RNA sequence: CGGCCUCCGAACGGUAAGAGCCUAGCAUGUAGAACUG
């Protein structure tokens, strides 16, 4: 099959090539042009896979071209639902807690870099840095046994047979214990309702029916 | 010698056609009718 | 663009192993002689010798009849401007750019209602093959063609990969020679080609029949004949080729002496048998007696 | 590096564009000048496009490098999707990207006004950027094939040719 | 309507003009008999 | 300043016997990938890469098969962590491969023709000698 | 469009390439015999073996070096080491080189 | 007509009738069995599945009802064209598989050669062997006799080679061959057995209670063979009449027993032809050839 | 027991058209290459 690759082959192709200003490459010229057509793939791709606060490196498959000219993030961001939704509920307790307990928050300026300050090269100045601790959230060691080592994890079960479907990551099976602390864990962003005789007329087809007769409930959409 | 462009009228639309169905009045009961 | 079922090239570029190895590339470049897209196949030549491609369309070929990479004819392979000239051949292919493309447009207009066997035009009612061209026609594949160029860096002393140098790591040829930048598209124009103003004076300077004086010199003697000879044989030579008055075969030294009945007639059999009227295998001399 | 060979292809020397992707001429341009160098709604989508996703990825870059933190990322982040309109530009070149715009404001207002339910203040610290990151994710799904079509045929007119033969 | 079909066909997929390509198709292998005979090209064969 | 750890969990206790040898292997990667781009040639300049990646690689797979110096749980780490390459440590396991030379020089698919390298077929069917370089590692016969 | 199978084609085509004789391919309606074709009498006196297919050849072998360690910091050639037999750099004559200059100054 | 046959992914190795000429048999590289109609517009049914190599022989019985498939995966299987599934996996086959005979009226049996050395003899019932000449190398072609008494095999030696089923050493061998045995045919006589070669002969031979000791007896020349070295197929007419033979030149080769004439040297394939077969009813040809299809000729 | 809260901006249409002139670029990277009694 086709197999992967050394980090530091692409790496070095691009930085050999920089700017297509040297009569060196002159033919790279007419293909890197005709790869623009597909940039808009490589913005969609690149954009959704982005990591996600309480992480400091994520890590994605890449496929590229062999001149460098065009680089697709081969990859589809899958998640587990109430995963997901238990960790973003962390997010929101902490990004309140803290900026209530914060002296003054700071506004980052954009644009973040200067016009013809140009872009820095990875390698020779972020690979080898410190990442800066994350929006980490503490939990319980009784409270949340079930679940205190994998959280936040990048993708958390991602090998173990026991939980997960395979390496897809599809499928999951869970334990009472775990859903039980991860609802506990994103009761901030959840409804408190247990049915739906509260959506009486406030329902999709209560919303049809007005739009067709042209009445407007006193709180729904016109 | 055939171009690559295009056009936002040329894209696919409209790929069945709609063929006359019994009731409406098929080329068989015009074969039949006075 | 164009569409093929293979190249056209002579068996000089054509190869030698018994499988050919060739890549195809639908619409890959452009005929410099048409001017549009053709197909390009790529002809792995020989052992350690250059891939060769196909470089002129098809059409572009079947016009003059020649090397769709070789780029000499077909039947005899000598330049254009020789092969033409040897069947007397006056092409009118134009040469604007506005005019070309014209050209070119109607020729493969004219060129799709053939049937892929022959060229087109006057290809065929100039094919009267002229000894001439049979003479100048080379006989060994020579296939000092794919060898590489010169390696500039092995010309400077360059070259470090070794011995793999792309390019035949030689001394260059002096630019001064005439046989040295002839312009491809002048080439199959059949435009000044030193090469083949080379082959004019080659076979300008190579031995035919001489003319005698006096036409009452109707007597023509052929040496080297040797005792296999008849003089029916003789005859059966130059007998049709008009009418002989006479023949002495000269055992004592032999030769021949045909008197003729047309002195046309004479020049046809003698000036076509200059030392190339083998029968039975012996080399002949075609001359005007004494 | 693709943008920048476009325009030097086309032989317009008297612009440039610099790293934020903004295009600014070098010099006074007359009128042939002023005419030949003007773009249409395929080159400048894409450049916008492209510097929205320059504008994340440097307060990434920021990040990694250690100049600022993880909150102050995060509220970055925010700021950034919900304020689109004033640091790109694209509404000019597809107006119909108001709908996004709106929909990140009600977001915004949504958020803010669940957010500060208690002692928390009205201020920056709020970066909860799940929403608006939804939001333009699916215009970018909508773009794609949009911006595939017109830039194909941007490339193919270049490339080939103007067709004024067969109208 | 078969030969219009095919025709049709190829001129729609003109129209693609992105062509989500199929793979290239098997190899041509072809028997060719030139007409240039003789014991010393082809290295002495009838065929190649 | 090294390959930054990611797991944050302990590497196994193996890992100490290796680390000079590690260590100087990035540095040594660094420096030749630095090394720019000179009269060189751009073929030619992706072929220390390789080098030096197989050369890494071919240390670990001595270090746990052929010494068996090493824990299978440390070396896991090592793999996991990028240094090695588990695929083509799985496929040198083969009868064959043992010194294929990059992971590409077997791609089928890498190749108009659909073959590999002429860097993989033995040199006595060759008997010609001739040196070969096979474009991508510029490698001399892996096998 | 005739149809063949390759394994065959290859073996053949390596054959002709590094023995420089060829099985004669001609598919004549003039029943022909198998016939080795190109370096004939290197067939005849080499048995017709194949490039793939072994035999005992005491062809000097290219000199060549090995080291096989991975451990040296600065070693390993492995896969790709160098014939031993072959020079360090590739250059061509001090005579072409001076001819080289001169013809540079020529044009 | 011509009736040119379609649909296999690769060369068609062997082909052969209905021996009532009802459905038709074809297969080669693909690793299944094609089956058809040979009648009305040449019709295709049925695809046997399974066998892991390039299936290198098929064999019915003579009434028509099971089918036995010597495949190059180690091993030979039996089939119901009733349904076409497998009814046995005659294994213990060392190696390659190339031939396989099932005996004609006689006792439920098979003999098989193959790429071990070894000829054996199988039982259908017993998943068992009955028993093995090693004579020393590969066996390719195996007939029996029609007593179902001997077994006549060509192999790599040229020598054409017979055993006896009870006294289980070498009964006949006979030689005149100018290279390897590739394919051997009993006519319908029950006496007469028919042999290519790839060294342009090919031969005729009677086993009987009595023949010469010397009994080669017709010869016949165009065969070909080329550095593709395929399996060469042969039969006699079902009335012992017309000899058909294929070969490497594209030209299915058909001759008489009687003049030995060139009866046809017939072109219109593309590819080698790996197995004529002949109507057990009609003047029909079926030419399995290389080219990935067949043919059906009427004659 | 009452709840009802449109919008939002860019381009063309204005600051001539030209032939010459001259020189970077930008493209090419090829094809071929000799003869006797
Ligand atoms: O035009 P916008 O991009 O959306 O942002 C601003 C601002 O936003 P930031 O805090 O994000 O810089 C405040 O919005 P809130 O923070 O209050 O939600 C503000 O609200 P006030 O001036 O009323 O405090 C204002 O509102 P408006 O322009 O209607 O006066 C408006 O936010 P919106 O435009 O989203 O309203
Ligand atoms: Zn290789
Ligand atoms: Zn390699
Ligand atoms: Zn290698």
């Amino acid at each position: 099959q086709k197999e992967d690759m050394p980090p530091e082959h692409v790496r070095k192709i691009i930085r050999d090539h920089g700017d297509m200003t040297n009569r060196k490459f002159r033919h790279d010229k007419r293909v890197y042009l005709g790869a623009l057509k597909y940039m808009p793939h490589a913005v969609l791709k690149l954009l959704e896979n982005m990591p996600m606060p309480w992480e400091q490196i994520r890590d994605v498959p890449v496929l590229y071209h062999i001149t460098g000219a065009i680089s697709f993030v081969n990859e589809i961001p899958w998640v587990i639902e109430p995963v997901y939704i238990s960790q973003w509920g962390s997010m929101w307790i902490m990004m309140r807690r803290e900026k209530r307990d914060r002296r003054h928050f700071k506004r980052m300026r954009f644009p973040p870099f200067d016009d013809e300050e140009p872009p820095l090269d990875y390698a020779d100045n972020i690979l080898d840095v410190e990442p800066l601790e994350a929006i980490q959230l503490e939990l319980d060691p009784e409270e949340d046994a079930p679940v205190l080592d994998w959280f936040y994890d990048h993708q958390p079960l991602r090998d173990s047979r026991k939980y997960v479907n395979g390496s897809t990551y599809q499928r999951w099976q869970f334990t009472l214990p775990m859903m039980s602390t991860l609802y506990r864990l994103a009761n901030q962003l959840l409804t408190d309702l247990v049915d739906d005789n509260y959506f009486y007329l406030f329902d999709l087809k209560a919303f049809f029916t007005s739009k067709a007769l042209n009445m407007a409930i006193p709180g729904g959409p016109k | 010698q055939l171009s690559k462009q295009y056009s936002s009228r040329d894209l696919p639309s409209h790929t069945k056609i709609k063929y006359r169905q019994t009731t409406q009045d098929a080329p068989e009961e015009v074969r039949n009718r006075d | 663009w164009e569409d093929a079922d293979f190249p056209i090239l002579c068996q000089t570029c054509l190869g030698e192993n018994p499988y050919i190895r060739m890549t195809k590339e639908k619409y890959g470049k452009e005929c410099k002689i048409c001017a549009r897209p053709f197909t390009v196949f790529r002809w792995c030549p020989g052992v350690r010798m250059r891939f060769k491609k196909t470089e002129v369309c098809q059409t572009c070929s079947k016009l003059k009849n020649v090397c769709q990479t070789c780029l000499l004819d077909l039947e005899y392979g000598l330049p254009i401007q020789v092969r033409d000239a040897g069947l007397s051949f006056k092409d009118d292919m134009p040469k604007s750019d506005v005019n070309k493309e014209y050209y070119t447009q109607n020729m493969e207009r004219e060129i799709s209602n053939s049937d892929g066997t022959r060229p087109v035009g006057m290809l065929g009612k100039a094919t009267s093959t002229s000894d001439m061209l049979l003479k100048l026609a080379r006989t060994t594949p020579y296939y000092k063609r794919n060898r590489p160029h010169i390696c500039s860096f092995w010309v400077k002393g360059e070259c470090k990969r070794g011995e793999e140098c792309p390019y035949r790591h030689e001394k260059p040829t002096d630019p001064d020679d005439p046989l040295a930048d002839q312009n491809i598209k002048d080439r199959y124009y059949g435009i000044n080609d030193p090469v083949a103003d080379k082959l004019l004076k080659r076979a300008s300077t190579m031995p035919r029949l001489d003319p005698p004086e006096d036409k009452t010199i109707t007597t023509l003697y052929v040496g080297g004949l040797g005792d296999t000879i008849t003089e029916t044989d003789l005859r059966n030579h130059f007998y049709q080729f008009g009418e002989i008055r006479t023949i002495t075969v000269v055992q004592r030294q032999q030769c021949a002496f045909i008197q003729f009945a047309t002195r046309q007639a004479a020049e046809v059999a003698a000036e076509k048998s200059f030392n190339k009227l083998i029968v039975n295998g012996r080399r002949l001399n075609v001359k005007w007696g004494r | 590096n693709m943008l920048n060979l476009l325009i030097h292809r086309k032989n317009l020397n008297y612009l440039h564009l610099d790293y934020n992707f903004n295009l600014k001429p070098v010099k006074t341009l007359t009128t042939k000048e002023r005419k030949k160098s003007r773009f249409g709604n395929a080159f400048h989508l894409c450049r916008e496009v492209l510097r929205l996703t320059k504008l994340v990825v440097d307060s990434h870059v920021q990040y990694r490098l250690g100049n600022v933190d993880a909150f102050q990322l995060a509220d970055g982040l925010q700021y950034i999707f919900a304020h689109v309109g004033q640091l790109t530009g694209m509404y000019r070149y597809k107006y119909k990207l108001m709908r996004q715009i709106r929909m990140c404001k009600d977001l915004k207002h949504l958020i803010y006004y669940r957010f500060n339910t208690g002692p928390v203040g009205k201020g920056p610290g709020c970066g909860f950027w799940a929403a608006g990151w939804r939001v333009w994710l699916f215009f970018m799904r909508g773009i794609t094939p949009l911006l595939e079509r017109w830039l194909g045929n941007l490339l193919a007119r270049q490339f080939e040719g103007r067709h004024s033969k067969g109208v | 309507r078969v030969a219009l079909e095919k025709s049709v066909s190829q001129k729609v997929a003109a129209a693609m003009p992105v062509r989500a390509a199929d793979k290239l198709a098997p190899a041509q292998y072809i028997r060719y008999t030139p007409s240039q005979q003789g014991v010393a090209f082809n290295s002495g064969a009838k065929q190649r | 300043m090294p390959k930054v750890k990611r797991s944050r969990k302990a590497p196994p206790d193996g890992w100490e016997l290796i680390e000079p040898t590690l260590d100087e292997l990035d540095q040594k990667m660094r420096e030749a990938e630095t090394e720019p781009h000179e009269g060189k040639r751009k073929v030619e300049s992706l072929w220390p890469i390789f080098r030096i990646h197989h050369q890494k690689t071919r240390y670990i797979f001595d270090l746990f098969y052929k010494r068996k110096a090493i824990s299978r749980e440390l070396y896991e780490y090592c793999i996991k962590e990028g240094y090695a390459d588990k695929n083509l440590i799985a496929k040198w396991k083969k009868q064959g491969y043992e010194n294929l030379c990059c992971l590409r020089c077997i791609q089928t698919r890498d190749t108009n023709f659909g073959t590999n390298c002429i860097c993989r077929v033995p040199k006595s069917k060759l008997e010609v000698g001739r040196i070969i370089e096979c474009t991508h590692c510029g490698c001399r016969g892996c096998s | 469009p005739a149809h063949i199978n390759d394994f065959m084609f290859e073996q053949q085509r390596r054959t002709f390439a590094t023995y420089g004789y060829a099985l004669d391919p001609s598919l004549d309606n003039h029943q022909v015999s198998a016939k080795y074709i190109g370096s004939v009498e290197e067939a005849e006196k080499n048995q017709g073996l194949t490039v793939f297919e072994t035999g005992q050849k005491k062809t000097e072998k290219r000199k060549k070096f090995k080291e096989n360690d991975a451990s040296n910091i600065d070693g390993f050639l492995g896969p790709w080491a160098k014939y031993v037999d072959e020079k360090d750099v590739a250059k061509p004559s001090e005579e072409e080189q001076k001819e080289l200059d001169e013809i540079t100054a020529k044009r | 007509p011509i009736m040119l046959l379609s649909g296999h992914e690769g060369e068609v190795y062997c082909c052969k009738f209905h021996p009532n000429g009802s459905t038709l048999a074809s297969a080669g590289f693909d690793r299944l069995i094609l089956l058809w109609n040979v009648y009305g517009d040449c019709d295709n049914y049925a695809t046997l599945k399974g066998h892991s190599g390039a299936v290198m022989e098929l064999h019915y019985n003579t009434d028509g009802s099971m089918l036995f498939s010597a495949s190059t995966d180690k091993t030979v299987a039996v089939w119901d064209s009733e349904t076409g599934e497998r009814v046995k996996r005659l294994k213990g086959h060392t190696s390659f598989v190339n031939s396989c005979y099932p005996a004609r009226r006689g006792p439920q049996l098979v003999c098989t050669g193959s790429d071990d050395g070894t000829v054996k003899l199988w039982d259908i019932r017993k998943k068992a062997a009955i028993q093995t000449f090693q004579n020393t190398y590969q066996v390719l072609a195996v007939t029996f006799n029609d007593t179902s008494d001997q077994i006549i095999s060509g192999g790599i030696d040229n020598d054409i080679k017979v055993w006896d089923l009870r006294q289980n050493k070498l009964t006949y061998t006979m030689r005149g061959h100018a290279d390897s045995v590739t394919g051997l045919s009993l006519s319908s006589e029950g006496s007469y057995l028919l042999s290519n070669a790839m060294d342009n002969t090919v031969r005729v031979w009677d086993v009987r209670p009595f023949a010469p000791k010397e009994r080669c007896v017709k010869i016949f020349q165009g065969n070909v063979h080329n550095f593709e070295k395929n399996l060469l197929r042969c039969s006699w007419s079902p009335d012992g009449s017309k000899i058909a033979a294929g070969s490497a030149d594209r030209f299915v080769y058909v001759w008489d027993t009687t003049s030995r004439r060139i009866l046809y040297k017939l072109p219109g394939h593309a590819g080698s032809i790996n197995e004529v077969a002949f109507h057990p009813d009609e003047p029909i040809i079926i030419s399995a050839s290389s080219d990935k299809r067949l043919y059906m000729g009427e004659i």
